């Protein structure tokens, strides 16, 4: 016969290795396949599509109205109007969506993100906002005239709904992770703030305090690595009905 | 130019001034049944205008205090026109829709809906272990209402609903929404009386609001079946 | 529309904007389609040749991974006076009870795939030694005849699959193919199984790979022993269709999406995510 | 694979192929880059 | 020697796998092959053989009268003779033929089934029937004008003694399966019922009580999937003599 | 007629018929045939190009399974006061004892193939650990000179095949090869194995594959255990002849197929199939 | 034209104008041993028309109540003419057959009859494990009944039982059957006396019935030998 | 396989030959598809 | 029916179109309104939203 020696791992189970397995069914013909609208190759192409950002995660608001920001017609100036904290890691208004929850999968990630912000007020509205990303390093800018230094964009409400302010990959190492420590220099992102640019301007009609929604995104230079189980579920019995399947 | 659309089909036709393009569901369109793709060996009937045409269903109040709205598919049109004949004489069908989700008020009022089909959306109960029972599923025409839409009424979220086709009807932007669906099935056709392939769901994430008249919002879907195919005839159920 | 992709897009540099009728940050939501804005016209961007490879999301790697889907331990012993798992146990397959696997298949609308099955088992002495006991897994189909003793004819298995192993060899594996009567699993079925209106909700039985009938082949020991034996699901040559919503409220059970939230955020049914004080309060800020 | 059922092989990790835009941009009309999107 | 490692699997014994082994007998010789007629190579071949239905499955009727269905001169119009419940993989008047016996030694099936009835009346013996096959989704018709709606074929009695209803696959899914729950939308078949299209009528001399004997097989199209142990064999002892095997 | 065939076959689509003198769905039971009346000739079918595969219905898949065939415990101890199996049996191999197998055999008339065997043990202690004891597995054949104790010097097997294994090891195997003296073995057989009239009725030992010969090689321990050792057949290279009508009455004897029935319906002799209330009651009707 | 039909062999002829078609046994036709696939080697006997002619057994009488009837090859022929002759003097035996069963009535009577040639037929006994003697099986020309046709006299059913070669004679079709059978065995030849390759059945599955005059309605059986063969000649036993 | 006696190899599970009219059609004159079988 | 549902906008009209539906080539006028080879149904207008 063959000579042969066993390696150290011969016989363990590793739930990711990959190898060929005993058929149970010899000569068993799966179903022909068939066409079906859909198809998903790479969870890249799920988290590429925006979802609804939670930013009015706060006591008071229940349901759908933590999806939503309201935006009043300011009395002063330059008025700050909300702030979004950005580790896609990490529980806050980005943590449930697709990009987020898909990224929770994982420990690491690079790439560019987008957020896209639709006016939902009255057509007779008008206003001028600005979105500003902060690269880490300080505290969330509480003024214009500072959050005003970084990356953004003056949005004019208008025909076209909807603002995207891209949060571009600027990192120094070419991927970020979770540690859980949200001030690690490998973690943190930086800051998004808004801030009125002009004001919120309605006849006396239209309603004088309109919403916002924002929704995230990432872009297809995006990159996730080290799968891991995701924080977002658990349990701590069987669930109902579990213990009948043995019945 | 993509803010103007007629929809044609049958002897029904659909015109708005104010669309948001259109959504095709997963880049795809409605088709016939292929040959490779066939099961049932017997000559299926494809009765084209009689079915593949619009059909309007009674209309919803949008209020102020408004949950949201469903209507599953086929079962909201199992019961109307020849598109509901064919069902009931028939054990199988297939076919895709176009969905045009319609909504006007004035350039005071402000409001936000989401227009969104969902595949296989099974439903979850609220705070009980007992699944959902028939009646709570099947509602026809007159469509259901969303207990929870925050998560959907099944445990996930509206958050992340946008993974499915949709679009938006924003007051201050357009007054319709339109989506083409192709058949949705691991199967090529279905028994249309147990089964929904689709579900349409229109819920309010921004709520009505003016400051202006008030005056009764309506919002109202009009459904067309797309290259509807049946078979196994019989009497009918 | 559709092509190969192995790495991260790369960045093209850009220079200075300043074009009438050119609106690129501009956007309409309400057309269901995301955002096309790119970091490009954005901002001014430098040139990036991006290696980042995108192979670890690839959907085969993403659920390709062999998770607890069961996990059952019985008394091993004379069951003369038992009223109770006696020697042996039938446990009806389904991927709905263990919540980190059930999630992630729940990502999917529908799925097709050949499923590896690996069981393992332990024992305990309810000490003088561990027996090396052999075991035999039985593959009895959806709703069919079930042994229901240990020591039944039943297990003569003429034609269902069965795999003995013992405790001392590894975790014994198999293949079950993909064996849908459709093209593909349904994850979630929005309709009643049957033809009357009494039919359970959300359960298409096509969807139910089968029974697994789990005995220890070995007669009873004088004293008695707990054996667990653990089942892992890992599917392969998968092919998946229509991503959904993510859960996020704890599962209730294994036969529907009923939900009720936790009693406080984060996950709870009127609040997902926790609360902070404000939305001008930015948490972790930096001191 | 050296068993007779192919069904058996091991897993199949080299799909690269990819569409987003049946997800991201499932308009009829396609959107042009700058020009507005509505009108 | 060459490096090696044992995976998962290793040392069991699967009782469908499918290796070559230790040949017990070394230079073996085989008796010579001798051409012998009726060879069979495919199941599907033997399925294909149409062979008798026991329709008349009731208290009562004892050994082959249950393999006849006798119809008589009727006195009123348009009358229903009998029906047959159709799940191949149930209990029922199909279950004890080759399509049924082979089939339920399989879990899914496909394809058309044909079912044929022979007269045996008299050769003076008149009649029309009609034989129905409704798909499923309602309760079994009860009328000649309700299954006169669904898959039929009339019946003119004569020289050529049989008719031949095909049931054609009709089906959403590929192949349906059994589960035990006859009422389930990947089981039901539907119904078969038989009406008079005219009625039996004979001379005073011919009996005026006549049978059909109904056959039932599998058409080419025809495909079973699945292996398990079947129902319709089972032991709770040893068999007489089993034991004396060891003496 | 012969043709190879790795699919259903596919439909073609058929239009309407109004032909004087042609009536495919008439035939003639009489004869002996079949019907012949195609789908397409009894309702108007559509194409359908079928992909289903036939492979799981091969013949030798369908029988290509590893059925129990035999089943011996016994008691391993120190014989000396033993009026039974002391530490060794012998078993005439036959396929008739369990019935799952033996059903599926009986389909045919003829059966030409090779069988491999396979041999599982499991111990119990009369506790204080199993033993990891060596078998011995001695081929004799039909009608031979078998071992009359543990220690007999028979079981030197100087010519006859032996196969020695532990009860930590996999369960031992080896195949045997077809070896009826006619081409063919038959699965029933209709005459009288002998040249006078009161020999047995049919059984031919031709048929008989031979005697196994098992015993424990270890000398008896201090205590006493209990050991069974479950024998399976698995045929391979398989050639079938004239298939038959499935059984229906319960086995009674593996000398014979004598048969009695269940005491009520199902499987009873005036009563294979359960009874209805009328030929007009329709049983699981859509409510 | 498939209705009628002729058998001639050696000096024995039979017609029916009432047939339905014929049998060819699994679609085998008899034929002589050929070289390749012979084992005895001494010279064998090919008698031809003294052998290979139709043998007509006593007729059996169809009452309202019959169970059915069965006749073992050879056994039954063992015994009648140069046939029997030659299975007497010679150990070693081979041959096919050519089987017409006849049941001829009126038009006003009704009743069908399975006939079936079964290879093997090994037969059980009823309620007992004791196996069937000698007497119970060899019957001769004769023949003999059935206990439970329902179950074939074997614990298996005579539902199945087209699975074997067959025809059916019912009486306001046919007034025969033919069934043309080929050697049917694991080995070239066998000894006749202690082996039966086929046992030919006919069993009333549809009793016989009529409301005209009653008269005795007979079933007869002639079967002829085809291509005979024998080897190991020696004295009659 | 790598025994010397060939019957020790593996299963067969190749030959898809069929001939169902063996055993469905064991008639000697072959029946034409629509004609009446008796004439 | 036939049907055409109409969003007011800047195109301020909308046409319904009454096509030719009829079993003979033409109709006519006989003074009978309900005659079948008079009446052409009917046109009927409802609020869509
Ligand atoms: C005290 C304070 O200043 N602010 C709290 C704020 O911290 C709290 O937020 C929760 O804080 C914890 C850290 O203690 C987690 O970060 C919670 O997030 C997650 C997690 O990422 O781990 C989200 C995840 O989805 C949850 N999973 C499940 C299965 O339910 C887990 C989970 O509950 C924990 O791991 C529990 O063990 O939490 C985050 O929400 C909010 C609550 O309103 O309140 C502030 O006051
Ligand atoms: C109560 C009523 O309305 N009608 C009964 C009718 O249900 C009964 O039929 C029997 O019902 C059982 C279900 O309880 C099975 O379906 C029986 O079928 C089989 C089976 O498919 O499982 C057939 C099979 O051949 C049998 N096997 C053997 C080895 O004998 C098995 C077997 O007996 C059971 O599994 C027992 O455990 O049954 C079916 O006949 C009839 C009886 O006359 O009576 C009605 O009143």
């Amino acid at each position: 016969g063959v000579p042969t020696y066993l390696l150290p791992g011969s016989g363990q189970f590793l739930t990711t290795d990959d190898h060929s397995s005993a058929p149970v069914l010899p000569c068993f013909n799966p179903t022909p396949e068939m066409h079906i609208p859909g198809q998903i190759r790479n969870m890249l192409e799920m988290i590429q599509v925006e979802s609804m950002m939670e930013i009015n995660n706060t006591d008071g608001a229940n349901g759908m109205e933590r999806l939503r920001v309201d935006i009043s017609v300011q009395a002063d100036l330059d008025q700050l109007l909300f702030n979004i904290p950005l580790d896609i890691q990490l529980d806050g208004p980005l943590r449930n969506t697709l990009v987020g929850n898909i990224s929770r999968y994982y420990t690491h990630w690079s790439g560019s993100l987008e957020m896209t912000f639709m006016f939902c007020g009255s057509f007779m509205a008008t206003g001028k906002l600005i979105l500003c990303y902060t690269p880490p390093g300080g505290s969330c800018p509480t003024t214009r005239e500072t959050a005003m230094l970084g990356t953004h964009i003056v949005w004019d409400f208008g025909l076209q709904s909807s603002i995207t302010l891209i949060i571009p990959w600027i990192s120094g190492s070419h991927y970020r992770m979770f540690n859980s420590d949200a001030k690690s220099t490998n973690a943190n992102v930086g800051y998004v703030t808004c801030f009125m640019q002009t004001n919120l301007i309605v006849p006396s009609e239209s309603s004088d305090t309109c919403s916002l929604i924002g929704f995230i995104a990432a872009k297809d230079d995006f990159s996730l690595r080290l799968m891991r189980d995701s924080p977002d579920i658990g349990q701590s019995n069987h669930l109902h009905g579990a213990e009948a399947a043995y019945q | 130019s993509d803010r103007v659309l007629q929809l044609k089909l049958g002897n029904s036709a659909i015109v708005t001034q104010e669309a948001a393009n259109y959504c095709c569901a997963y880049g795809e369109w409605p088709n016939y049944l292929p040959d490779h793709e066939a099961v049932a060996i017997d000559k299926p009937t494809q009765p084209e205008t009689s079915t593949d045409r619009f059909y309007t269903l009674r209309s919803v109040k949008w209020e102020s205090n408004s949950t949201g709205w469903w209507w599953k598919l086929p079962d909201a049109l199992n019961n109307i026109g020849m598109f509901g004949q064919n069902v009931q004489y028939h054990y199988l069908y297939r076919s895709g829709f176009l969905i045009h989700v319609q909504c006007n008020a004035t350039k005071f009022h402000q409001g936000a809906l989401l227009v969104v089909a969902i595949p296989e959306h099974q439903r979850g109960a609220h705070d009980t272990t007992t699944s959902p029972g028939f009646n709570d599923i099947m509602k026809g025409e007159r469509g259901g209402t969303f207990n929870h839409p925050y998560v959907l009424d099944d445990g996930t979220s509206i958050a992340c609903a946008t993974i499915f086709p949709h679009q938006w009807i924003n007051l201050r932007t357009n007054n319709s929404a339109t989506i083409v669906l192709p058949w949705m099935n691991v199967a090529p056709m279905d028994f249309p009386l147990r089964h929904n392939q689709w579900t349409l769901a229109v819920i309010p994430v921004v709520p009505l609001g003016t400051r202006t008249m008030s005056s009764v919002v309506p919002i109202t879907v009009s459904i067309a079946p797309m290259c509807c195919e049946f078979n196994g005839l019989r009497h009918a159920i | 529309v559709e092509s190969i992709i192995k790495t991260a897009t790369d960045t093209v540099k850009s220079e200075i904007n300043a074009e009438l009728g050119v609106v690129p940050s501009l956007n309409a939501v309400e057309t269901g389609a995301t955002s096309n804005t790119e970091p490009e016209e954005a901002i001014q961007t430098r040139t990036v040749i991006n290696q980042h490879g995108v192979s670890e999301t690839l959907v085969e790697n993403f659920l390709g991974r062999a998770a607890l889907v069961s996990k059952k331990s019985f008394e091993y012993k004379n069951h003369a006076s038992s009223s109770t798992h006696k020697n042996f146990f039938k446990w009806t397959i389904n991927t709905k009870s263990f919540v980190q696997l059930r999630r992630k298949l729940e990502l999917f609308t529908y799925l097709r795939f050949d499923a590896e099955i690996t069981i393992l088992t332990t024992v305990a002495v309810n000490y003088m030694g561990l027996p090396d006991l052999t075991l035999q897994a039985m593959f009895v189909p959806t709703g069919a005849l079930t042994p229901k003793e240990q020591d039944s004819f039943h297990w003569q298995s003429g034609s269902n699959a069965s795999v003995f192993f013992k405790i001392s060899d590894p975790p014994a594996r198999m293949t079950i193919p993909f064996m849908c009567i459709n093209s593909a699993y349904s994850v979630f079925y929005d309709g009643f199984a049957g033809f009357e209106k009494n039919g359970l909700y959300g359960i298409n039985p096509a969807d139910t790979i089968g029974n697994l009938c789990v005995r220890i082949v070995n007669e009873h020991q004088p004293v008695g022993f707990t054996v667990t034996v653990r089942v892992y699901m890992k599917p392969k040559h998968i092919k998946a269709w229509a991503p959904r919503p993510p859960r996020t409220m704890p599962y209730m059970s294994i036969a529907n999406a009923n939900y009720k939230g936790r009693d406080t955020a984060p996950n709870t049914l009127n609040a997902i995510i926790g609360n902070r004080a404000s939305v001008t309060t930015m948490p972790h800020n930096i001191v | 694979n050296f068993y007779k059922d192919s069904y058996a092989a091991s897993a199949s990790k080299q799909d690269f192929s990819q569409d987003p835009s049946k997800f991201t941009e499932p308009v009829v009309e396609g959107l042009k880059a700058g020009a507005p999107v509505l009108k």
